[PDB]
This record gives structure tokens, C-alpha cells and sequence, in this order.
């Protein structure tokens, strides 16, 4: 994240972290959106432009933590993958159309003041919620500037109107996507980073005081740039596939 | 600059 | 139970930026 600041301790109970076993590395942020289940970007695990193709038993799932490198003893739990899912049509070969997956854990993890799992939109929150303007919040432990931070980073952007994602780039956007960010001339800044990708971009619903994850974070032209935003999986335009795999795979 | 994760997890 | 945090919501205490977030949804 860059810009951003320290989370503050349980501030994003559902925030996982994607860890390769060897060597030892963070490879992405994710979601826990169950006891079960982790909702992350499908380009974590694979893209084969990098020669990028991670399977269940290449990971350990990392969640309940704040410090990035410090085993958090007692406080997060570490788990391994059952089933890595990755939505059939997901579109590596162009613009990334698509960016989902979902990872299912091998037992449960049992909640705590640091792990509680994020909710998913229905219709009407997701229609009401996502508008140019209102903000959503990005947490992860990637880079800090295009070092790493010591604790989990946090920042707060508003959404951009369709228009204004479309002109500021020449990848073709499709209606999976949403992008956000400040534009130049708004004063305040920030954005995701390497690392970020696969974190959750969460809302508050003012009607029931629940978060909502309305995004997962997909891909940017570097960070923070002027003129640039970041863009996200939208998670409500997925739902259906989620559901179809969840109900289908417990 | 990752510490070393209980090897009971590695397996 | 999801979206409620044990150490904010549970506890009716707000973190400290999220006040930005709902001042934006005008
Ligand atoms: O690293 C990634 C994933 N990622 C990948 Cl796999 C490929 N190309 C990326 N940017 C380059 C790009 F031209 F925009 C792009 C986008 C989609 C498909 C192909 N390419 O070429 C990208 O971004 N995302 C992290 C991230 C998210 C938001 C803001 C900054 C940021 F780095």
C-alpha cells in the first residue's frame, strides 16, 4: 500500500496472506469469507506470462496477523489448501477480466478477536453502495512506493466513475471491473502496490454496519500514479460463479 | 526477512 | 455474524478512519 498508514490491531479480522513454503515469501493478500473459505485474485496463482502456476500443496494460508514477517505465536493460525479454484473464464491472456479465485481450506479455522470473516454483497447493497465517490478501504503488506511496511497498511479510496477508469488507460475494461483512486488534482492519494494484489476492497454498509468486500485487488499501471487508478475484481458481478462453487464443493 | 514458521505447518 | 469485528462493532467502538468512509456515502 502506498501512502497508507498502520492498520490498527483487529481492523481487518478477514485479511489473509498468501505464503509460499520455499522459499518462505508473501505472495499476495486474500479474504476469509468463511471458516472455510478464501476469496483471492486468480493471477496469484496463475499467469502464465511469469510462468506463474501454484497448486494447493506450493501455499500456506496465513490468518489473524498484523506484523508482515513475524510469526505471530498464539495469535495467527496457518493453514493448508484442500482446493484451489479458479473461475473458468478467467481472461490472463488480455486484461485479467475475471481476477477471482477461491481457496478451500483443509479444516476450519476457529474465529478469535483477530480472524472473523468479511461479508459478501447481495443486489441491493452492492447497488447501493458502489458509486463514483463513495470510498472503500485496501489493506494489505505490499510495497510501500513503485521496502515493505512492518505492519499491515491500510487506505481509504473513493470509487471512479467507469468513464474516467476508461480514459486513463489503453487495457480494455470490462463490467468485472471497477477501478479507484484519487484523481490528480483531488489533493490526497494512495493506492495498492505489489503484494496488495488478492486483498480485499471493503465497504460499510450505513444501513446495517456490516463490511462488505465489494472488491478483491487486480491490477494497476504502477502505484500511485498520477493520472492512474487501481482496478478491482468486482465481487458482486461474480457472485453467482462463487455460489455455484461453494454449494457445489461444501 | 520472513521468521521461521513452525515446520509442523511446512509438512 | 459476518462484516461485525470483535474488537470494534461488538464493542461499539469505531476505528479511526472509518468515519471518512461513511461521510462519503452521500
Ligand atoms: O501486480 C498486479 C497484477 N498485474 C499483472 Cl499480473 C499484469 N499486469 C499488471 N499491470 C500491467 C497492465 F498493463 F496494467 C496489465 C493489466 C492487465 C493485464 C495485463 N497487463 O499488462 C498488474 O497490475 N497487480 C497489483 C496492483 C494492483 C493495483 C495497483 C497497483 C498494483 F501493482
Amino acid at each position: 500500500i502506498v501512502e497508507g498508514s498502520d492498520a490498527e490491531i483487529g481492523m481487518s479480522p478477514w485479511q489473509v496472506m498468501l505464503f509460499r513454503k520455499s522459499p518462505q515469501e508473501l505472495l499476495c493478500g486474500a479474504s476469509l469469507i468463511s471458516d472455510r473459505w478464501v476469496l483471492t485474485a486468480a493471477h496469484c496463482l496463475l499467469y502464465p506470462p511469469w510462468d506463474k502456476n501454484f497448486t494447493e500443496n506450493d501455499l500456506l494460508v496465513r490468518i489473524g496477523k498484523h506484523s508482515r514477517t513475524r510469526y505471530e505465536r498464539n495469535i495467527e493460525k496457518i493453514s493448508m489448501l484442500e482446493k484451489i479454484y479458479i473461475h473458468p473464464r478467467y481472461n490472463w491472456r488480455e486484461n485479467l477480466d475475471r481476477d477471482i479465485a477461491l481457496m478451500k481450506l483443509k479444516k476450519p479455522v476457529a474465529f478469535s478477536d483477530y480472524i472473523h470473516p468479511v461479508c459478501l454483497p447481495d443486489r441491493e447493497t452492492a447497488a447501493s453502495l458502489l458509486q463514483a465517490g463513495y470510498k472503500g478501504r485496501v489493506t494489505g503488506w505490499g510495497n510501500l512506493k513503485e521496502g515493505q511496511p512492518s505492519v499491515l497498511q491500510v487506505v481509504n479510496l473513493p470509487i471512479v466513475e467507469r468513464p474516467v477508469c476508461k480514459d486513463s488507460t489503453r487495457i480494455r475494461i470490462t463490467d468485472n471491473m471497477f477501478c479507484a483512486g484519487y484523481k490528480p488534482d483531488e489533493g490526497k492519494r494512495g493506492d495498492a502496490c505489489e503484494g496488495d494484489s488478492g486483498g480485499p476492497f471493503v465497504m460499510k454498509s450505513p444501513f446495517n454496519n456490516r463490511w462488505y468486500q465489494m472488491g478483491i485487488v487486480s491490477w494497476g499501471e504502477g502505484c500511485d500514479r498520477d493520472g492512474k487508478y487501481g482496478f478491482y475484481t468486482h465481487v458482486f458481478r461474480l457472485k453467482k460463479w462463487i455460489q455455484k462453487v461453494i454449494d457445489q464443493f461444501g | 526477512d520472513f521468521e521461521e514458521i513452525p515446520e509442523e505447518y511446512l509438512q | 455474524d459476518c462484516g461485525l469485528r470483535p474488537l470494534f462493532e461488538k464493542k461499539s467502538l469505531e476505528d479511526k478512519t472509518e468515519r471518512e468512509l461513511l461521510e462519503s456515502y452521500i
